[PDB]
């Protein structure tokens, strides 16, 4: 029943044949050792 | 303890070049050193060199005037 409803209702979607894997391979993510310290002595608690 | 507010961003030592900065901006480094320090340098070199040269001149004149 769900499959019939879906194939009847979802008929206007884009048809672009681009996987997410290609986008990830085209803009890869990498890790950089680094730190950001937001120093505020007025906050009662420290969170890191 | 002083109450401080600041944001500090830092990069890891293993992600940056360690020695090339020695030789970057080298004309600026030389220019700053000369322009900020030439008075101090003069005030240090001038009395010593002047006193030395005057002493040498005094010794040469005294040596000559005792000859025959
Ligand atoms: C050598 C040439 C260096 C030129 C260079 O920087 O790379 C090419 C570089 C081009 O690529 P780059 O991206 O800029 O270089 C970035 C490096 O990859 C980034 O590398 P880095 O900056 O992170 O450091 C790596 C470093 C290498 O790391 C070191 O400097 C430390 C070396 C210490 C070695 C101590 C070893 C002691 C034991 C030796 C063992 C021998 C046998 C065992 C005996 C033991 C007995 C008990 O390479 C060097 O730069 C050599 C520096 C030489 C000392 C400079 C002294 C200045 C006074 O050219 C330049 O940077 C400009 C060159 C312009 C002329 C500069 C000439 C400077 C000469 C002084
Ligand atoms: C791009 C295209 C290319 C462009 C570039 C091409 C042109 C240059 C290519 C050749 C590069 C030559 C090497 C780099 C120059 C350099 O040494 O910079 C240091 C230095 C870095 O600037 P700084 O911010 O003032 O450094 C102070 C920091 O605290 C520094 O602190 P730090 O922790 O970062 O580094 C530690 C240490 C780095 O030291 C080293 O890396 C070791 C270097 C090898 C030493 C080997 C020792 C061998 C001893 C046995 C032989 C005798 O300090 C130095 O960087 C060098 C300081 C002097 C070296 C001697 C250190 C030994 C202790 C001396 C005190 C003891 C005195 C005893 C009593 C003497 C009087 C009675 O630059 C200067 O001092 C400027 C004066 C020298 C400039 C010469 C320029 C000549 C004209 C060039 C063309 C000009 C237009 C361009
Ligand atoms: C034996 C002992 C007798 C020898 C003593 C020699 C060394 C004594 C001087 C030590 C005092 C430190 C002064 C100094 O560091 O140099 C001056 C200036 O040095 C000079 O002017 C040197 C003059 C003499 C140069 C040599 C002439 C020929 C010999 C710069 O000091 P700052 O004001 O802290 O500057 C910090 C750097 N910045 C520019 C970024 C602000």
């Amino acid at each position: 029943e769900v499959v019939e409803q879906v194939k009847k209702l979802f008929t206007k979607l884009s048809s672009d044949p681009t996987t997410t894997s290609q986008l990830v391979a085209n803009e890869p993510a990498s890790f950089t050792g680094s730190e950001v310290r937001m120093i505020d002595d007025d906050l009662p608690l420290a969170q890191f | 303890p002083v109450k401080l507010k600041a944001v500090v961003y830092a990069l890891s030592p293993f992600q940056q070049k360690i020695m090339t900065g020695l030789w970057k901006d080298l004309p600026e480094k030389i220019h700053h050193k000369v322009s900020e320090n030439w008075i101090s340098a003069t005030l240090l070199v001038t009395p010593v060199v002047g006193t030395y040269w005057y002493a040498q001149y005094f010794k040469e004149q005294e040596k000559l005037e005792h000859r025959f």
